[PDB]
RNA sequence: GAUGUCGGCUCAUCACAUCCUGGGGCUGAAGUAGGUCCCAAGGGUAUGGCUGUUCGCCAUUUAAAGUGGUACGCGAGCUGGGUUUAGAACGUCGUGAGACAGUUCGGUCCCUAUCUGCCGUGGGCGCUGGAGAACUGAGGGGGGCUGCUCCUAGUACGAGAGGACCGGAGUGGACGCAUCACUGGUGUUCGGGUUGUCAUGCCAAUGGCACUGCCCGGUAGCUAAAUGCGGAAGAGAUAAGUGCUGAAAGCAUCUAAGCACGAAACUUGCCCCGAGAUGAGUUCUCCCUGACCCUUUAAGGGUCCUGAAGGAACGUUGAAGACGACGACGUUGAUAGGCCGGGUGUGUAAGCGCAGCGAUGCGUUGAGCUAACCGGUACUAAUGAACCGUGAGGCUUAACCU
RNA sequence: UUCCUUGUCGGGUAAGUUCCGACCUGCACGAAUGGCGUAAUGAUGGCCAGGCUGUCUCCACCCGAGACUCAGUGAAAUUG
RNA sequence: CAGGUGGUCAGGUAGAGAAUACCAAGGCGCUUGAGAGAACUCGGGUGAAGGAACUAGGCAAAAUGGUGCCGUAACUUCGG
RNA sequence: GAGGACCGAACCGACUAAUGUUGAAAAAUUAGCGGAUGACUUGUGGCUGGGGGUGAAAGGCCAAUCAAACCGGGAGAUAG
């Protein structure tokens, strides 16, 4: 099975509508640190919920 | 759970011993016979001089199936093999005149009271 | 259907989950603390808690049950001698998930799991 | 008659004394409560709208918070609407119990049958399975054939094909009732019931014989 | 749950006698055949058992007639009357299903001598 | 510059010149059972033996085993027996190469679906302030089969044999829906037995591998063979048909005026979907009551302040699920895991003691272990926030109030 | 090898256009382009029976590999 | 690049064996992963009752399977 | 201790089925299958050349090529 026409610039514009990304809505900031990291994950230097989870 | 090609054992002494279903009686499209319900037979091995010979068309009624029966209750009554009583082909009338093995109250109808009474041990 | 039921494949056959596992397990009393794949983590609760819970009650037919488990001396060792009254008065939940950021390979969810008292006085042995 | 809304405990039996298993499904009704009652005047049918349970006061919202407040009565864990016959009068906040049920003989049960998901064809329409064997390539429990040549050319609406099944509304009619226990909420009618265990259920007297 | 239960446990007997499989058994269930109600005796052996709390059941067989027959009770039904172990077998397994191709001297089961 | 060609399988759909069931007229229609014609397409409408077969014959059923259309429906769905390449042979024809709807044995069936269509399932925007619910039902779909026994009644009918209409009750077959209490299947996540071998230092005890090594059982879930339920009654308008009154046509006449009956068809009644029904409906509840500037001065633009109801996101997840979606829950917490207790399953662990030359047996012991189950329990993980969504909602007219 | 032809009769099956036995009416067998037999042999053709079974009645569940979602890479036939 | 490619070497346990299973010496985990646990396809496991009713056809699957001893028919070219 | 003897690995072959069919592969994989002391198989080297070779014979094979190979030439053959 293959295509009969070429499909246009116009019909593959549609299709790809529903392929844009989600940014994140918004980082959550540690209460200790003040760092910027997504929700319900710990900070770039370990920190999580105000508490340093990780030595590294 | 008898259906066509289903050999079965004799429970009565009119001389066959392996008969096979070959039509389920009573509704089309009728898949399984249970016990108590009217197939039609074949006869596949009979002995030298019974009142049957190899080969004739006739119909019986189910007595004991490995499948079983289901009581009111939710209980089950299994046999080890399947058994049935051969009848006349017009007259349903029981050919053989002792009956073996045990049957089940199933049968407790006016067109099978002569296997009720005739039988060794109703369950 | 999946109506119920609890465990996950992990695109792995049966021995191969099992022996993952045991593995797994060995490492995560081993260190304290190691890094998996999310799916992996929240599965490996389920056997290694299991173990500790098994470690509170020191005796020969407990050690080789647990030895049954792990298949490591080593390991079946720490689990009675030290995770055993560690954990005596906590009842369940000896770990804790902790999830980070994604693998750089191929974007898997990654999280830390670890024993709940891997604190400041772990540094003794 | 009006209907009730009840739960899903699960499934057991009943011993007859005289040696019978009933298979029943035993159904919670609490207490249903009238939340607003809707006549030809304002809303151009008459009907009741009913709640039952209790539901936690964080997780309702203002919204239906006033639409309880305006009945007064406690928030459930959900809204049903049964039309009044002709005859049947309620009045807002007022309780209604399973004893409605004391003389009724057969019910008829709505729910949420169990979800199967993507369903084949075989499972969902109980399509014929194809041979297993015999030179069968790939075509085991395919659909076959989907429509004629190219005298219609197109496939019929309506036409049998895979697809979600379950987890719809479904009733079942005339189902005995075999006990109501006023006392401790409890209905049991004899066979099964549409939807899983603690799903919700829709409880009304037989329309039909 | 707590609602179904207690429903069960309402209707469940509370002299059922304690059998293991292997044990052979007489139940004597009620045969009604119109006005009359008797009691009918089945004896044989256990063979299986479902510990179900009021589904619970016990499957018994037993050779009748030169044909082997089982039959799958309901224990806590009205229909069985009683229960009576008759002796105590030894066997090592929970389901007995083995004895359905023996016969004779080679479905014998040793007695459990307690 | 290719429209794959028989039959079968799967899946159908329409026609009515109807096979069954329904309604009738006539009968050389006593009854039962038929014959024939009219109306009627709602549903239903065999399994095998032989053959590539369609067909047909035969066996045995059934209420019946309908006739046709659909590229002799259906190969980007299956098959490849037949037909229809190359091999070989027989009969036959030909001097021969070869040939024969004559026969015989053998003989590669490709395609990841763009569009239409169809089955499902979402996103967007709309519906005129926003939001959360509950509905109305325009419209659409599903469903619609039937046997046998009993009573009426051995009555009506009939010389007898035989044997009813109408009406009622029970119980089946086929089909459909739902469910898992029961009976079972499965149950490579539970327990046990056991062969070979390797390892844990060795014994003992375990683990790995051998299709889960081979097996025996089996929880939850799923499920049929399991067990509940369904087809209706009723109503409206009718078909063929039967009529009442009744002229045209002093009679007669079912019809012309008028009136009454009349079928599984039609419209309802039953079940499901359903306001994108743009003709975008209804009801209930909830939320928002700040400034200021510019300009071409309007359904205008901008700044500051403000951010509600609610939503989404994230997390723990679900008898919900391809993904979205849908449901539950997020410390004022039982959402998941763990833990505790129980249940269930398996069947008397290990260690020790005793007996035995030993294999092994006995006692401790219905022991030990036990997945998805039940009841509990904040031990672990579900975070303070942040984000989206605003600031009273056009014009005209009419009835009401000011 | 036989068109007529599913010849006829017998056997086997509840039922056998195939099979086996016979008949002879050989459309159009026939004697080294061999005739008729033939033990053994055959990944040879036809037919029957026992055993065995998910081949089927009628499918159910389960274990794996894909399909599906996420990240990386990234084709093809075809096309006024 | 699941293909093809001559010769030599030949450990242990079980085994008739260079078959097969598990291992030694030695060498590898096959150059995309991570999740999910739909239809459907592929490769497998199990299956109530029935047991070829499937089908052109028992296709496929299931089954049989070793050693010793006992015992073994028609027919035969006397070997089978 | 004979055998174009028997069973069965290597080895040679290719009967069935499934898969694959823009393949892992321009002929394979998986499970079964035949021969397996011989008219056996295999290595190295050699010989036979296109109306010719070779052929236990299929018009088979002769460099993925065969009812007359390939390459260059006649050659811009001819084409109602
Ligand atoms: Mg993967
Ligand atoms: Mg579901
Ligand atoms: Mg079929
Ligand atoms: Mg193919
Ligand atoms: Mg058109
Ligand atoms: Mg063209
Ligand atoms: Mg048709
Ligand atoms: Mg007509
Ligand atoms: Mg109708
Ligand atoms: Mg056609
Ligand atoms: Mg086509
Ligand atoms: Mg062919
Ligand atoms: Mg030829
Ligand atoms: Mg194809
Ligand atoms: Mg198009
Ligand atoms: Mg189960
Ligand atoms: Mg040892
Ligand atoms: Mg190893
Ligand atoms: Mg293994
Ligand atoms: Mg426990
Ligand atoms: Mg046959
Ligand atoms: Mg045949
Ligand atoms: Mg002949
Ligand atoms: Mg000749
Ligand atoms: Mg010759
Ligand atoms: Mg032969
Ligand atoms: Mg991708
Ligand atoms: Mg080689
Ligand atoms: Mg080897
Ligand atoms: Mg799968
Ligand atoms: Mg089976
Ligand atoms: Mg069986
Ligand atoms: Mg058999
Ligand atoms: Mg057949
Ligand atoms: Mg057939
Ligand atoms: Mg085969
Ligand atoms: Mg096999
Ligand atoms: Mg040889
Ligand atoms: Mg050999
Ligand atoms: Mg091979
Ligand atoms: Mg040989
Ligand atoms: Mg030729
Ligand atoms: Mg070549
Ligand atoms: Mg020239
Ligand atoms: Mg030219």
């Amino acid at each position: 099975a293959v295509q009969q026409n070429k499909p246009t610039r116009s019909k593959r514009g549609m299709r790809r509508s529903h392929d844009a990304l989600t940014a994140v809505t918004s980082l959550s900031v540690d209460k200790t640190s003040g760092e910027k990291h997504l929700r319900h994950h710990i900070t770039a230097d370990g920190y999580y919920r105000g508490r340093k989870v990780i030595a590294k | 759970m008898i259906q066509e090609q289903t050999m079965l054992n004799v429970a009565d002494n009119s001389g066959a011993r392996r008969v096979m279903c070959i039509k389920v009686l009573g509704g089309s499209h009728r898949r399984y016979a249970g016990v108590g319900d009217i197939i039609k037979i074949t006869i596949k091995e009979a002995i030298p001089r019974g009142k049957v010979k190899k080969g004739d068309v006739l119909k019986a009624v189910v007595v004991r199936t490995k499948k079983g029966v289901r009581r009111p209750d939710g209980s089950v009554i299994r046999f080890d093999g399947n058994a049935c009583v051969l009848l006349n082909n017009n007259s349903e009338q029981p050919i053989g005149t002792r009956i073996f093995g045990p049957v089940t109250r199933e049968l407790r109808s006016e067109k099978f009271m002569k296997i009720i009474s005739l039988a060794p041990e109703v369950l | 259907m999946r109506h119920r039921k609890s465990g996950r494949q992990l695109n792995r056959n049966s021995s191969h989950r099992q022996a993952m596992f045991r593995n797994m397990a060995g490492s995560l009393v081993r260190h304290e603390i190691i890094k998996t794949t999310l799916p992996k983590a929240k599965e490996l609760r389920r056997v290694v808690e299991p173990l500790i819970t098994l470690a509170k009650t020191d005796s020969v037919a407990n050690r080789r049950l647990a030895f049954a488990r792990t298949r490591d001396n080593e390991i079946v060792a720490k689990l009675f001698n030290e995770l055993g009254p560690r954990f005596a008065s906590r009842a369940g939940g000896y770990t804790r998930i902790l999830k980070c950021g994604f693998r750089a390979g191929d974007n898997a969810p990654m999280a830390y799991i670890e024993l709940v008292d891997r604190s400041e006085k772990a540094e003794a042995a | 008659m009006i209907g009730l809304v009840g739960k899903k405990v699960g499934m057991t039996r009943i011993f007859t004394e005289d040696g019978v298993s009933i298979p029943v499904t035993v159904i919670e009704v609490e207490a249903n409560r009238v939340t607003q009652v809707k006549d030809l005047a304002n809303d151009g049918y008459r009907a009741i709208q009913v709640t039952t349970g209790a539901k936690k006061a964080n997780r309702v919202t203002k919204p239906e918070a006033g639409h309880f407040a305006k009945a007064g009565v406690e928030a459930g864990r959900g809204l049903w609407e049964f039309r009044l016959a002709e005859g049947e009068e309620f009045t807002v906040g007022q309780s209604i119990s399973v004893e409605l049920f004391a003389d009724v003989k057969k019910v008829d049960v709505t729910g949420t049958s169990k979800g199967k998901g993507f369903a084949g064809t075989v499972k969902r329409w109980n399509f014929r399975t194809q041979d297993a064997t015999h030179g069968n390539s790939l075509s085991h429990r395919v659909p076959g054939s989907i429509g004629q040549n190219q005298t219609p050319g197109k496939v019929f609406k309506g036409k049998k094909m895979a697809g979600q099944m379950g987890n719809e509304r479904v009733t079942v009619q005339s189902l005995d009732v075999v006990r109501v226990d006023a006392e401790r909420n409890l209905l049991l009618v004899k066979g099964a019931v549409p939807g899983a265990t603690g799903s919700d259920l829709i409880v009304k007297p037989a329309v039909k014989a | 749950s707590n609602i179904i239960k207690q429903l069960e446990q309402e209707q469940m007997k509370q002299d059922v006698p304690s059998f293991r499989p292997g044990d052979t058994v007489e139940v004597k269930v009620w045969v009604v055949e119109g006005s009359k109600k008797r009691l009918q005796a089945f004896e044989g052996v256990v063979i299986a058992i479902r510990n179900r709390g009021l589904h619970s059941a016990f499957t018994v067989r037993k050779i009748s007639n030169g044909e082997g027959v089982e039959r799958v009770f309901q224990t806590h039904s009205p229909v069985v009357d009683s229960i009576s172990v008759k002796r105590r077998g030894a066997v090592r397994k929970a389901k007995l299903y083995y004895l359905r191709e023996r016969t004779g001297k080679a479905a014998r089961i040793k007695e459990r001598l307690n």
